[PDB]
């Protein structure tokens, strides 16, 4: 039966601009096939939905596999950057793996939005079916 | 063109305002092809005027 | 009084042989003192086990202190790898000592289990009585 | 209206001296504009006291940007460290950039106290008004 | 012995599949010595071929 | 003065009990001003009869 909770595995990227500069790459989650939380949420193109005001906590994580430095992404509520995961990994080392996550209470008022952006534009992330190593929710306190 | 990142003003043909450190940052780090830190994206939208 | 919400300090690890080739070791949490669950959990060999159907939010850190490159370990809903951590930290320099820390919502039905694991074999990470930088816990939303 | 729940952004520092020789910056969390907790917290000189006993889920995050390979900090119960967070960056690179963050369950009592303190002295992490980056929160179970 | 590492074929005697990266993985760095990467356990049951 | 860090015991001159590695650790990491490590506060606290 519905609950306002959801667990997502990020399966894809897309292309996406931003309201002020954010240009970052917008992921994409799928449904945990034991979902279940219709007139709470609503997702569209990688943006979540509030349907109801509430105090939501959400968690996020990405992780990378690329070459580069510095890596992160944001969570947004609305258009504004809210939460935040960086790592820096140096070193030319072509085996780079790292998983970033972070967390935290996002007050959200009705027909509210949050959704998930990379800081870069195409970075390698794990990205795939039911994801184990990125994935993104949310749950109402 | 404004190079002013947190009120520090970067090298206005060798440095560009790097979202990720809030700093100032090498333009070479990101359009130089050996580096491991070559970002074509970042290169030409952030270091236009670079080389 | 009891409540389905524990903390566990993270005390021990035992070599473990996985259902699918999963062979990295099992990590063994202790208590905290002020922890009540009768009747929600019970816990095994590392084994934490449901009582009732419901949804978990679960959270797990280990504190690695070696000198790989890469490590990580995995929280396991039943057979099924579903949370993930990884962090790289690379060079041969020998004080190396990080937290690895992930959680998500985890669907959980009436005697089913989860676990915590290493992805590798006798990795050193911060492993004692009252740990506060290895520790994994659980409650229902 | 007034719920157990904070989401803090953490703005400064201040110079502390601890129970156990545990002489860490001090972090000090502004209100998001949206908390109401009257009568569930007090917060003085970056110490949360809690109102009534209760079992409480707490998050922390700092975004350090400074040259050193080890960067971390500790929350405290009371004055025992429970919650820690470490990252390890190495070489001698100046772009070093990384969030660290935990969470955990802690059971507080009556007028206990919780806060939130570095590791090191005078280390540069980013601090500042409406916080994206560094942040610490908690809410009752 | 399969070297199908996610859909890429690893070296049959010099790589293997590391399940932490997902990718083929030399030999070298979990099998020698000196370096800090050495692995006795992921050695002998990912590299038996080697040397 | 105790250098004992979790059973080892630590250099009296070149080493001090790191916090955050809870392991000993050389202070001229931290008393050496070239190095990025370089902690004044540590340096003073730690290692006093260094250099």
């Amino acid at each position: 039966d519905s609950r306002p909770a959801a667990h997502f595995h990020l399966s894809s990227r897309r292309r996406h601009q931003g309201s002020m500069g954010y240009h970052g790459d917008m992921y994409i989650g799928n449904d945990n096939e034991r979902n279940s939380y219709q007139g709470h949420f609503q997702t569209r193109d990688g943006v979540l939905t509030v349907t109801n005001t509430g105090l939501y906590y959400v968690y996020a994580q990405i992780c990378y596999n690329n070459s580069h430095d510095q890596n992160g992404f944001i969570v947004f509520q609305g258009d504004t950057p809210f939460l935040q995961c960086l790592n820096t990994v140096p070193t030319n080392m072509p085996h780079k793996v790292h998983t970033c996550h972070t967390s935290g209470l996002i007050h959200l008022e009705r027909n509210e939005r949050i959704h998930l952006k990379d800081i870069h534009n195409d970075r390698n992330a794990v990205l795939r079916e039911g994801n184990n190593r990125s994935y993104f929710g949310i749950f109402k306190v | 063109e404004s190079r002013d990142c947190h009120g520090t003003i970067c090298h206005p043909v060798n440095e560009f305002c790097y979202v990720a450190t809030e700093r100032c940052h090498p333009c070479i780090e990101v359009c130089n092809n050996q580096t491991h830190n070559y970002d074509a994206f970042l290169c030409a939208k952030e270091c236009s005027a670079y080389k």
